[PDB]
């Protein structure tokens, strides 16, 4: 009954989702990996589908890690879906600063994918803005794809004179 | 839309 | 036609 479960919550159908959740007692499915390791949380945030990763959170459910060491919330900035990234902001505040095998952040995601609103509400939160591995920021990841909006949302924001401080020095391609 | 038509889709036997 | 689509589909199990 996993697979089902995968499917529902990867397209984003609530009722049989609502049906597959009707008994409570094995959690182990609810939290279940994949072939490529993704949880049914994953699947509902990588498509974008608000209502489906509300129910799993409302009936429970652990930000666990990709293979690729992404979460949830990665997923959401990398689709840059402003809805689910929502209501997974409004639940655990200790999701927003964590880091994938690569060490990038899901505002990493968000600017380099070009997504302006998914940039200004990460930012509007705390963000806790920190380097690659390859010591590049947010703003050096969008500035290397020549996404003009989010640099600019960046700008007019408040917290440009933070953003504007941090870089490596050693760096020959990230100045 | 298409992804509306996905979401409200009707499955009999083509499930697992 | 997809709108078509939409407007014929039938829909059982989906609802509310």
């Amino acid at each position: 009954k996993k697979s089902p479960l995968h499917f529902a919550a990867s397209y984003g159908r609530i009722n049989t989702c609502q049906r597959l959740l009707q008994d409570i007692s094995d959690t182990r499915l609810l939290n279940e990996g994949d072939l490529h390791g993704m949880t049914p949380l994953h699947l509902a945030a990588k498509n974008g589908h608000d209502k489906v990763v509300q129910l799993l959170l409302k009936k429970g459910a652990l930000f666990l890690s990709d293979h690729n060491g992404w979460t949830a919330l990665h997923h959401a900035s990398m689709g840059g879906y402003t809805q689910t990234m929502k209501v997974i902001l409004d639940t655990n505040l200790k999701c927003t600063d964590r880091l994938d095998e690569d060490g990038n952040t899901a505002l990493h995601f968000a600017a380099r994918e070009g997504h302006a609103k998914a940039v200004a509400l990460l930012l509007s939160h705390n963000a806790d803005i920190v380097l690659n591995k390859q010591q590049a920021s947010f703003l050096h990841l969008a500035l290397h794809n020549k996404r003009k909006e989010v640099v600019l949302t960046i700008i007019r924001s408040k917290r440009w004179d933070e953003c504007l401080k941090i870089f490596s020095h050693n760096s020959p391609g990230n100045k | 839309l298409i992804k509306l038509i996905i979401q409200k889709m009707e499955i009999i036997s083509e499930t697992e």
